[PDB]
């Protein structure tokens, strides 16, 4: 899964 | 609310303790209590709120994905019928996830966003609104899926518009917003080109402004820039 | 109970799903429902029960230790008064921990232990009884602390007596019981010599019986033997 | 902390 903050 | 009798400062103190103890459900409940006092949140307090709910919903999303994968496998040819239990339990987790999202959205709507006038607060809350609509979108399959996706988009877009007018391109909130909106495009809106363009432009415009920053601000900005690069590497 | 309307088999199915999703509170609630159906538990089902509650209480114990350390530091000379919040929140976590322990003890008493006639089941449940009294002992500070410690000891002792009569020295339940009773001696009963003697004798008697085992049984026994050795290394 | 199972 891609990175989120 | 069960936190109505506790002092605001005590709720904030306890949220910090809960974080140290990795008690994120408690942390979130404390911060919900703090928001419901009705006063605006400081920067540090906004961060406590976000960390708490990010960790609670993050755990729910991970569990939902495990269960959804098991459910999908059950619906393949040659899979033995095992009854309604997998769907039921995925639904249980899903409903709890939706509940958390609705709670957060409710705090934003009553009345965090409307009282937030500074760019840093307003962008932060609008990013949260986009994020929790995105989590709702991840699990949506019905009549309202399009409207949920559009709600996320609209919140993110308002946050982007303010961020571009009011914040430098290295601002970590601006960067994090762009990171997440880019993921929205890739994972929710079926717009991988838009996702990639946003991540690239955001990275490049930040790079060009790093020279203005102190060492400590540089550290913060470059951390998020690396997340942008990581996504770009994944997607290209 | 909220699980009263769900089939036993469905509760067990869902406990396994919850484990896969690392949803240990749900797992424990499912297994509590299953126990309350009133039928005895199979080996696999006993393991589900234990894993679920071990993970729930383990998280509570870790949080309690974080909070207790902060509280202890607050009571040192030169520490600034910060009000009742640390004690309150440690108490909150403590009360929830005690509640989980009382729930498990309640399942054992109504009516798992009394119906358990085979050595493998009876020892397993009595080990659990000792373990959850040990968790209560960890946080006990009042009139009843001695009686709580003695309850743990008594449960462990009955389990040891049966295990020595009825099970080979390599049996993983016997080994795990001895491991945990040894930790009880070291950490709760202020009896480090007894802890060390038990761990050493258990290890050595297991070693001598490994030759009787299949490859797969050998793997199981040697895993727990290594935990015994690890504790001995810590303590000597 | 010591090992338990
Ligand atoms: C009030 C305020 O300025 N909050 C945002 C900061 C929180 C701490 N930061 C970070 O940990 C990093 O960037 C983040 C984290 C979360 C968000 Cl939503 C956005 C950016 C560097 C990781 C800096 C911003
Ligand atoms: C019904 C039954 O035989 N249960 C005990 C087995 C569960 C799986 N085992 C293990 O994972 C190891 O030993 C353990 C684990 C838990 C306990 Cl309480 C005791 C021993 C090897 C780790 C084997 C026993
Ligand atoms: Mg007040
Ligand atoms: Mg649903
Ligand atoms: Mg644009
Ligand atoms: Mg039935
Ligand atoms: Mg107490
Ligand atoms: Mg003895």
């Amino acid at each position: 899964f891609p990175a989120t903050v | 609310g069960a936190m109505g009798s506790m002092e605001r400062a005590s709720l904030i103190q306890k949220a910090k303790l809960a974080e140290q103890a990795e008690r994120y459900e408690d942390m979130a409940a404390f911060m919900k209590g703090a928001v419901e006092k009705g006063e605006e949140l400081s920067c540090e307090e906004r961060n406590l709120l976000s960390v708490a709910y990010k960790n609670v919903v993050g755990g729910q999303r991970a569990a939902w994905r495990v269960l959804s994968s098991i459910e999908q496998k059950s619906n393949e040819e040659g899979s033995e019928e095992k009854g309604p239990e997998v769907r039921e339990y995925r639904e249980k987790v899903e409903t709890e996830l939706q509940g958390v999202c609705d709670t957060v959205l409710g705090l934003l709507d009553s009345h965090l966003i409307k009282e937030a006038g500074d760019a840093e607060s307003r962008v932060f809350y609008l990013k949260m609104k986009g994020d929790y609509y995105r989590y709702l979108a991840e699990v949506a399959t019905g009549d309202d899926k399009k409207r949920i996706i559009d709600s996320a988009r609209s919140a993110y877009q308002e946050a982007m518009d303010i961020s571009k007018k009011e914040m430098p391109p290295t601002n970590p909130i601006r960067l994090g917003l762009a990171l997440n909106f880019s993921v929205f495009h890739y994972e929710i809106a079926n717009s991988p080109e838009e996702a990639i363009s946003l991540a690239k432009t955001t990275f490049d415009e930040a790079m060009a402004d790093l020279h203005t920053l102190s060492e400590d601000s540089y550290k913060d900005s470059t951390l998020i820039m690396q997340l942008l690069r990581d996504n770009l590497t994944l997607w290209t």
